């Protein structure tokens, strides 16, 4: 991490449900001890139905993130829809070919017609790990064992929104880089769908 | 390595010491320390070895270069502005080396004497007189200058400025080779 | 290797005349006319807009475009040359002087850029010459109002009052007939239109010639308020309306 | 003949360069260029052929300036001699940075001569097909005046034509020319070659170009400057 | 030999402008026309900048067939200087020149790698934080005549040297017609 | 492009003998958009170390007639990537015979900025209009972009910070716009050493040209 | 026939048609002779004359110095002459630098045939069309030593050579007239021999004659006009003398 | 797939490593009088103390448009990189202009630089050397 | 016929043309298809005519209409390798351009592009120029409903309605008759399925003797998307007249 730039300190988490996948964030950026933006959207997307969530350094993940979807475009150009391994397999080596230049990791959330959602995590290095659920950031730490304790496959959607609205707001109270709003995003096949949560919500929980 | 130049009235005086080498004891009677740009105009370098006298050759042969093609020699100031852009080339893309310059050559168009001295930085100057190495004798040359002398009293003055340098050092110092550079061309002086 | 060098395509003939050069020539004479008129306050600079179908959108091509703020173009020829070189000349314009001086080029420099870029295309081992030939209308604060015409060989020279294209001859005697020291703006514009008029077969009306003036500032078209300093553009291209207008009248 | 001379790079079976030999006969369809050297200065006269009404004569073609102290008249084609005018400029520009002197007018013209020789041993480059006048002035030889053509060759000169009627020019010159005459003289000397040597009915302002080099400094004679020097010489 | 370093300041008068150096052959100031430009720091730097700008300006006065104005000189020395972003010269230089068509005076301030300091009463360079901007902005009267904005930067220049020695100084008065160069060997 | 020469040579000067001369570095920059435009305000005053340079700097930069920005860190790098992007996109704007967008600013700005892995230090906010509407983001010099409604930037950006945090809601005026960016530059001015003097003020409408206005506190 | 429009094509008989081509195009250069004697060499070429209003103070002269011991005439195409004249001198400046000793004749020589010869390997370059004859003595030696290069990239050893436009009477005059084994003893003699062998071609005289001589330890003198006018005087007197009785 | 470019140090050195300028007494060894670089400049100087971006400046747009072609090649096949490489190389050995340095219009239409400029374009920057003889010689390789 | 050269490169005749520019001019009609594109209030419309002469032959792999990207359609008039050649193509700028500007391509600069590219293959002597004619089609956000044609010569121009074929003069005089009548630059219907009924009504009274569902192509673009229709949506546009 080069002196002086940015740093990506948030909680990211992803799970997978019955009808899809949900992607959730806090919208925290801070400098130090300094919030330097109490409202960021950290839901990056990078397709219609593929959505991902970055870490490490801002200026390295949004280059990674912007060849992805211009790869992306392309690819749907060509063959159409891609997968969400596809989209995991561009962004592990992408990561992995500049790991000795950049610092970025990513949380990737998709979802299609055959493989019904799916989440893949690229840490620091470049190595990809399918998971059933994942979380990433600074404030993750603390929700770790909270996290295997409380999921279940195959949880119908409102179980799975609150699953993550519980998790965040534990991340975010004991993360001091963690703040703000919850912010998710719910990939099924009825369509992409936006959910703002405030902290009057979620602090009474 | 002490280097200095006196420009009197009609000619240019150059003395340089007798190079040595750490640990190495050598007898020779040579100028490995001086070359001759032109019939017209010496030049002494003083610095680290091997680049300096990698660069003094290579100016040298750009020199003579000029000559044959152009059947005509340079003036003493556009001799000095090339060294100097040359030396201010060569250091472009490396670290600086240890060098200093002194030019002395005598311009038959104006048909006066001329003196430069161009430092590593490569730092062109005009001076009445120069000296590098030791760092004592400028109060010596300034108390003893005249823009009129004639090249006895040069010499004269440069016999001095060597007893006092020899006097310092710690019977080391060997003897100096001097040249001459006036209107008939760059000679050798024996005394 | 062969391949380390391709013949040139450009080459004498046994009279002293460059072939492809006299041809480049040719073909600009095949083409649709263009003039430029010079007063004492403006150039005015004017073609007429050719259709080959009448379903085409005319305002969707213009064969007069803007090079500067304070100079523009116009040409005879071959229309994707055109294009192309108004592409070059308006990339050249900002990295050879604005980057530089701060100010845009005179127009007498864009206008030797042009040419030289002109050049090295007669002198090849690969690409034909330009098939164009160019008006170019500006102003300058040091050199008042220029026009210049530039041909496919690389030579440029100022003109008062010049045309090109098919009607070149006959539109270069009615503008000798028409020019003096002590014409105006409007009296430019009005001449230009009457010359026009005797080279149109077709329609003539504001849909199809199309018109562009170099005079005055014009700060409304700055885009922002609050600086004194910064002068207007001064090329502006009149509009179908206006030229219906002046028809009428 | 027909089957070698598609190329500059080819020798015919007697040892002829046919596309250099074009490039010269190319010359003869330009105008006029005249330049004769003084005792005291250097005259340069140049012949607008392709000049005509409508044109504004104010704002050259054939006279360009180098440098403070070297000018030249262009005969052939004016995009090469622009590109060759800009390349001799940069060139004296860079000699004064290096050697902190103005460069002598014989190094500047075998430059160009050089870069004229090396575009016509390449298959793909033709040559230039220009001829240039040099008039200079440097503190070893004095006042110059020189020549070249698209083969790459330069001579010296002390009274020299180019153009269309170099024949008869030269004729004129060397009955008239004498080796002590000031720039006056060189100045009427040339408008009579001109006059005579030109097609036109009349030798009028607006198809003339002059300048002088004379103690150093240059002068590009304005169309009132000619019409005044026609006048004063009776041409009118 | 030393030589590094230096001072200049320039002024601006009523139609006029006032540009000093201090000098001990080899002067801190040069013009290319009608526009003068003064550089402090390395002696090499300063040559290499002076060559380079009178090969750009004698370029540009063979193409645009005019002298050039102090304004493009400015942007000129501001992008020179930016060019060599990572490698930059140790130079404080200072434009100063009268415009021939306006005849507004113009002075302008630049760092190592170009940025623009344009001030509208006096520019100081290479020392402006010892004894000389103090002393300038105390002595400086905005709208003088020639002679009195001589007599202010020659006060300067002494209340600086003062603050006895083997002391020299350079001073260029430009006027829109002509310029006079004036030494002060006191 | 940018020459690496000399630097040899001066990391051998400063290690011996001499000190590099130091470049300006150039302070309170603001943003506020409104719900027709933007507002985009910076403090005039410039400080050469301890020492007041000048009390009337314009440090509002313009890339479009539309669109323009204040830009902190090395006043040189800043003006040169602004005036660059600005070359760039009016001759996007030729080429496309459209109004340029400031997303295509953003763009150009972010990756010119990430090509040189935070070697030149301009940090940014960019304010503008365009056909999709009113847009304002900031840049750091690492190539990071961020969006937002109000932005503060320099020294004493924590100062304009609190006023705009105190002051702010989404339904404003032109008017009020501006009064809210000028507090914040005057916050920043009287509670930190590093702004002063007078306010730069440029606000941009949708439909309207650029209103651009010096001194406006006098 | 059809083998002659590339250097790259060999003819059926075994000739290479361009190279005799650009021999075609030396033979109409000027004449160039050079005279190998007992201590001296001596170049003599043959120049056009002068027109009225030609300068002749800036006029570059046939005999060029490469080096301060080694010359070179030529004969062909001018133009060319200058490239490889000044490729020479850099590559001698460049030989002194490296190895701290100046060329041989024969190092140089060799340097010339080889860039003639590498001029000759491409099908998108042209040959020099020049001849030349390069003459010096070696570095603290006393031979003198003669050699003539062609433009395919063929060089040799010559001890009187004649090249250009009406060589062959030259050359028939020299074989007539020198014999290796009674080089000319002096200075004198080699210029008179040279001047004699020149005059069978030269239609006016001394006014179209230059004369260069070399002489060990970098003694190189070009002969003014009053030198070759006395010589051409006393050539013709004696042939008058000879031809009365 | 590379962001930023990568193996930029030389492997292995020689005294013949620049065939374009070496000596003609010794093959083995290069000419100083010929390089022009100053006659004090070792080749092993340039091996130690280089900015770190110079390295990554000098080439970027490369490691750009060598990203851009294994995307071509991932998604569309070897024809589409093939085309690109094939018209490129086409583009730039037709060209020739020893006086110029500036490339070609068609040149920035297949980069698609069109209107794009970098401070390369902005900033586009003997006794022996430098002329059209030595470009004609290192363009035919003569 | 040319007389020396310009059979094999692109360089002027003594005429001033040039030659092989205008043989990839009449290559293009080998087809013997036609298009025809419309404009709509608020979409496109392109139209081709099917030609099955095999029966072998699979119809469904058998089609000139291409989605360059989301909102861009393209109609390719010619051999069918040059036009996958030119639709790869413009799927590369439009997906670069996307990348490097950071908004959609619109119709208009993707042609000119292509133009630009047709101007270096009918000036470099080495490239030969493509023999098809691109007709792109899309719902420009800032212009609306957008035609633009291309042509190998390198001119691209942008048209209220347009028909290129080997009969494009019958579609084009009576599209011409069609908008003097109603003196309307476009048509005033509100959905795109009137506008593809009315294109093939036009067609139909163009060419004559009708068509099926499996002699013709049909591509409509949107403001959100360019779709193709298949058998069953041209049989069903077929029957409402």
């Amino acid at each position: 991490l080069k002196k002086g730039e940015v740093s990506l300190g948030t909680s990211i988490m992803a799970v997978t449900f019955k009808d899809g996948v949900i992607l959730g964030a806090d919208s925290r950026t801070t400098t130090g001890a300094y919030i330097a933006n109490r409202v960021t959207d950290k839901l990056t997307r990078v397709h219609d139905k593929i959505w991902c969530c970055r870490s490490g350094s801002a200026a390295d993940t949004q280059a990674i993130a912007d060849i992805v979807q211009y790869h992306l475009e392309l690819y749907t150009s060509q063959y159409g829809t891609p997968s969400t391994e596809t989209a995991a397999s561009v962004f592990k080596e992408l990561c992995y070919e500049n790991k000795d230049n950049l610092t970025a990791g990513i949380i990737v959330a998709g979802y299609d017609d055959k493989n019904k959602g799916e989440v893949y995590t690229i840490p620091l290095g470049g190595s990809v790990h399918k998971l059933p659920y994942a979380i990433a950031g600074s404030g993750s730490t603390f929700i770790y064992g909270y996290c295997d304790k409380n999921f279940r496959e195959n949880m119908s959607k409102e179980e799975t929104v609150d699953f993550i609205k519980h998790s965040l707001s534990q991340a975010i109270k004991w993360d001091g880089s963690s703040g703000g709003v919850i912010r998710m995003v719910v990939l099924t096949a009825a369509g992409v769908e936006r959910l703002i949560f405030y902290p009057d919500e979620y602090e009474q929980l | 390595d002490i280097i200095l130049g006196i420009r009197v009235q009609d000619s240019v005086i150059l003395a340089s010491s007798k190079a040595v080498t750490r640990g190495i004891s050598v007898l020779k009677d040579s100028d490995d320390k001086t070359r001759q740009l032109s019939p017209h105009t010496l030049m002494s370098f003083a610095g680290e070895a091997g680049d300096t006298v990698q660069f003094a050759e290579y100016i040298q042969a750009n020199i003579q270069l000029y000559s044959i093609r152009e059947d005509y020699e340079l003036s003493p100031q556009a001799v000095s502005s090339f060294v100097r852009q040359e030396l201010a080339k060569s250091i472009r893309s490396r670290r600086p080396y240890q060098v200093n310059v002194l030019i002395g050559g005598y311009d038959k168009k104006k048909n006066k004497p001329e003196l430069y001295q161009i430092d590593y930085l490569g730092t062109k100057v005009e001076l009445p007189y120069g000296a590098h190495g030791y760092s004592y004798t400028f109060f010596l040359l300034d108390h003893h200058y005249r823009p009129d002398m004639t090249t006895e009293e040069g010499l004269d003055l440069l016999k001095l400025c060597v007893q006092e340098l020899e006097k310092r050092m710690p019977m080391d110092f060997k003897g100096v080779i001097v040249k001459i550079v006036d209107k008939d061309g760059i000679r050798q002086v024996d005394d | 290797m062969t391949d380390r060098y391709s013949f040139s395509l450009t080459t004498f003939s046994p009279s002293g005349k460059l072939g492809q050069i006299d041809y480049a020539l040719t073909a600009v004479k095949q083409g649709v006319t263009s003039l430029g008129i010079k007063a004492t306050n403006g150039v005015v600079i004017a073609t007429e807009k050719k259709s080959s179908s009448p379903l085409a959108m005319s305002e969707t091509l213009s064969k007069v475009s803007l090079l500067t703020p304070d100079i523009g173009a116009v040409y005879s020829g071959m229309g994707p040359d055109y294009r192309v070189l108004v592409d070059k000349s308006r990339k050249v314009a900002h990295t050879s002087y604005k980057r530089i001086y701060g100010e845009y080029p005179p127009t007498k420099l864009l206008v030797s850029e042009v040419a030289k870029i002109m050049q090295e295309a007669t002198q090849s081992g690969g690409v034909r010459p330009f098939g164009v030939s160019l008006l170019i209308a500006g102003h300058d604060e040091f050199n008042g109002f220029s026009l210049y015409q530039v041909d496919p060989s690389g030579s440029y020279f100022p003109w008062k009052a010049t045309a090109i294209g098919k009607g070149s001859v006959a539109a270069k005697t009615f503008l000798e007939k028409r020019w003096n020291d002590e014409l105006e703006l409007e009296d430019a514009i009005h001449i230009a239109l009457l010359t026009l008029k005797e080279s149109v077969e077709g329609e003539f009306n504001g849909d199809t010639i199309e018109l562009a003036i170099i005079g005055d500032e014009n700060p409304d078209l700055l885009g922002y308020t609050g600086i004194p300093t910064d002068k207007g553009p001064r090329f502006r291209k009149l509009t179908s309306q206006e030229i219906n207008d002046r028809l009428e009248a | 003949s027909r089957r070698y001379d598609s190329r500059t790079t080819i020798f015919s079976p007697e040892g002829r360069l046919y596309q250099v030999e074009y490039a010269l006969e190319s010359i003869s369809h330009a105008g006029t260029a005249i330049g004769i050297m003084a005792s005291d200065g250097i005259v340069l006269a140049a012949e607008r052929k392709v000049t005509s009404t409508l044109l504004e004569q104010d704002t050259t073609e054939k006279l360009y300036k180098l440098n403070d102290k070297i000018a030249v008249a262009v005969a052939g084609l004016t995009a090469d001699a622009e590109i060759l005018i800009n390349t001799a400029r940069i060139h004296a520009q860079n000699y004064l940075k290096t050697y902190n002197e103005d460069i002598p007018v014989e190094i500047l013209v075998r430059r160009l001569s050089d870069i004229k020789q090396g575009y016509t041993q390449h298959g793909g480059l033709r040559p230039f097909g220009v001829s240039f006048i040099y008039a200079g002035y440097d503190d070893r030889y004095g006042y110059q005046l020189y020549t070249s053509n698209p083969s790459g060759n330069y001579t010296g000169w002390k009274a020299i034509s180019v153009g269309a009627n170099t024949s008869a020019a030269q004729t004129l010159l060397q009955m008239d020319y004498k080796d002590d005459m000031k720039v006056d003289d060189a100045i009427e000397l040339a408008l009579k070659t001109l006059s005579k040597t030109t097609d036109s009915s009349a030798l009028t302002y607006d198809r003339l170009e002059f300048a002088t080099i004379r103690k150093v400094y240059q002068k590009i004679f304005k169309p009132q400057e000619i019409k005044d020097i026609l006048v004063k010489t009776g041409i009118t | 030999s030393s030589i590094n370093g230096g001072i200049v300041v320039a002024m601006t008068g009523k139609d006029c402008v006032a540009i000093a150096c201090d000098l001990r052959k080899f002067e801190k100031i040069f013009h290319y026309g009608h526009v003068f430009l003064g550089i402090t720091g390395l002696a090499t730097d300063v040559t290499t900048l002076n060559e380079m700008f009178r090969y750009k300006t004698n370029l540009y006065k063979l193409k645009e067939e005019r002298a050039i104005e102090p304004e493009t000189f400015t942007q000129l020395v501001s992008s020179s200087l930016y060019e060599r972003r990572f490698g930059p010269y140790f130079v404080g230089p200072v434009v100063a020149g009268i415009n021939s068509k306006s005849g507004k005076p113009f002075i302008a301030g630049f760092d190592l790698i170009g940025c623009i300091d344009e001030a509208k009463d006096f520019i100081v360079s290479g020392t402006a934080s010892d004894q000389l901007f103090g002393m300038c902005e105390s002595l400086y009267e905005p709208n003088l005549e020639p002679e009195d904005l001589f007599e202010t930067i020659s006060q300067a220049l002494l209340n600086a040297a003062d603050r006895l020695s083997g002391w020299g100084a350079v001073v260029y008065i430009i006027k829109k017609d002509e310029v006079v160069k004036r030494y002060l060997k006191m | 492009g940018l020459s690496f020469d000399n630097y040899q040579r001066n990391n051998f000067l400063a290690e011996n003998s001499h000190t590099q001369p130091k470049a300006t570095s150039t302070t309170t920059i603001v943003g506020v958009k409104f719900n027709n435009g933007v507002v985009i305000a910076a403090d005039t005053r410039s400080t050469q170390g301890p020492i007041v340079a000048d009390k009337n700097c314009a440090k509002l930069h313009r890339i479009s007639p539309k669109i323009w920005c204040a830009g902190a860190g090395t006043a040189a790098d800043t003006e040169a990537v602004t005036q660059l992007i600005g070359s760039n996109i009016e001759l996007h704007s030729l080429y496309t015979s459209r109004e340029p967008r400031v997303v295509s600013a953003l763009q150009m700005l972010k990756q010119h900025l990430f090509k040189y892995q935070g070697h030149i230090g301009a940090y940014l906010i960019v304010a503008g209009v365009d056909p999709t509407g009113s847009h304002l983001f900031s840049i750091h010099a690492h190539g990071s972009t961020d969006v937002g409604y109000y932005l503060s930037l320099g020294s004493g950006s924590l100062a304009a910070m609190a006023v705009l945090e105190s002051h702010w809601k989404q339904d404003l005026t032109k008017e009020e716009a501006i009064k809210l960016a000028s507090d914040a530059i005057q916050a920043g001015i009287w509670n930190d050493l590093g702004s002063g003097s007078n306010v730069d003020v440029c606000v941009m409408e949708i439909g309207k040209d650029a209103e651009y206005l010096r001194n406006y506190t006098p | 026939s059809g083998y002659d429009r590339a250097l790259s094509i060999f003819s059926p008989d075994g000739h290479i048609f361009q190279v005799e081509y650009a021999l075609e195009a030396v033979k109409r250069g000027t004449c160039a002779v050079g005279v190998k004697g007992k201590n001296c060499v001596v170049l003599g070429c043959e120049r056009r004359s002068t027109l009225k209003l030609q300068d002749t103070r800036i006029t570059p002269s046939k005999v060029s110095k490469i080096d301060s011991h080694v010359v070179l005439s030529f004969s062909g195409l001018n133009a060319d002459s200058r490239i490889l004249i000044e490729k020479a001198r850099v590559e001698a400046q460049s030989h002194r630098l490296t190895l701290e000793d100046p060329v041989t004749v024969e190092y140089l020589t060799r340097y010339v045939a080889g860039v003639q010869q590498r001029y000759t390997q491409s099908g998108g370059v042209r040959p020099f069309g020049v001849s030349t004859l390069i003459a010096g003595f070696d570095p603290r030696d006393d031979e003198p030593k003669l050699y003539q290069t062609e433009p395919s990239g063929i060089y040799s050893s010559w001890s009187a050579q004649t090249i250009g436009r009406n060589s062959k009477t030259v050359r028939e005059f020299l074989e007539k007239n020198y014999d290796r084994k009674e080089p000319p003893a002096t200075v004198e003699e080699c210029v008179k021999l040279t001047v004699r062998s020149l005059l069978e071609v030269v239609q006016t005289g001394a006014k179209n004659i230059e004369i260069t001589v070399v002489k060990p330890d970098s003694d190189i003198v070009a002969l003014s006009s009053e030198e070759i006018n006395q010589y051409v005087t006393q050539i013709e007197q004696e042939k008058q003398e000879q031809q009365e009785q | 797939m590379n962001i930023v470019p990568q193996d930029t140090f030389k492997s292995q050195v020689s005294t013949d490593q620049d065939k374009s300028v070496l000596s003609s007494a010794v093959p083995s060894l290069p000419d100083t009088l010929r390089q022009q670089e100053g006659g004090a400049v070792p080749l092993s100087t340039q091996l130690n103390d280089r900015h770190p971006l110079e390295s990554t400046l000098k080439n970027w747009e490369t490691t750009q448009r060598q990203r851009q072609m294994e995307q071509y090649r991932q998604i569309f096949g070897i024809a589409e990189p093939m085309k690109r490489t094939m018209e490129m190389e086409i583009v730039n050995r037709t060209d020739f202009n020893p006086l110029s340095t500036n490339g070609s219009i068609h040149r920035d239409i297949l980069l698609n630089k069109e209107c794009s400029i970098d401070w390369e374009d902005v900033y586009p920057g003997t006794m022996v050397g430098d002329d059209v003889h030595s470009k004609i010689e290192k363009q035919l390789g003569i | 016929s040319a007389a020396g050269y310009d059979r094999h490169i692109t360089i002027f005749s003594p005429e001033g043309r040039l030659y092989q520019v205008e043989y990839a001019f009449k290559a293009t009609n080998q087809t013997n298809i036609n298009s025809l594109a419309v404009r709509g209030k608020d979409c496109t419309v392109v139209i081709s005519q099917k030609k099955v002469p095999d029966k072998l032959l699979d119809p469904t792999t058998v089609s000139y209409i291409f989605c360059i990207s989301r909102t861009i359609g393209m109609v390719v008039n010619g051999p069918i390798p040059d036009a996958r050649n030119a639709a790869l193509r413009a799927k590369a700028e439009a997906a670069e351009f996307r990348y490097k500007y950071g908004y959609d391509m619109p119709c208009d600069v993707l042609a000119k592009r292509m133009a630009n590219l047709s101007q270096i293959y009918t000036q470099r002597a080495y490239m030969r120029p493509l023999g098809v004619i691109l007709t792109f089609v899309s719902v420009d956000e800032e212009l609306g409903p957008s035609i633009y044609k291309t042509d190998p010569a390198g001119y691209y121009v942008g048209y209220k309605a347009t028909a290129t074929g080997p009969k494009q003069q019958e579609i084009t005089t009576n599209l011409e008759n069609h908008f003097k009548k109603s003196k309307i630059d476009h048509i005033n219907e509100e959905s795109w399925e009137k506008v593809v009924e009315f294109a093939i009504t036009h067609m139909i009274d163009a060419l004559g003797t009708e068509f099926s569902k499996n002699d013709l192509e049909v591509g409509v673009a949107t403001k959100d998307k360019f779709f193709t229709l298949s058998a069953e949506n041209i049989e069903e546009r077929l029957v409402a007249i």
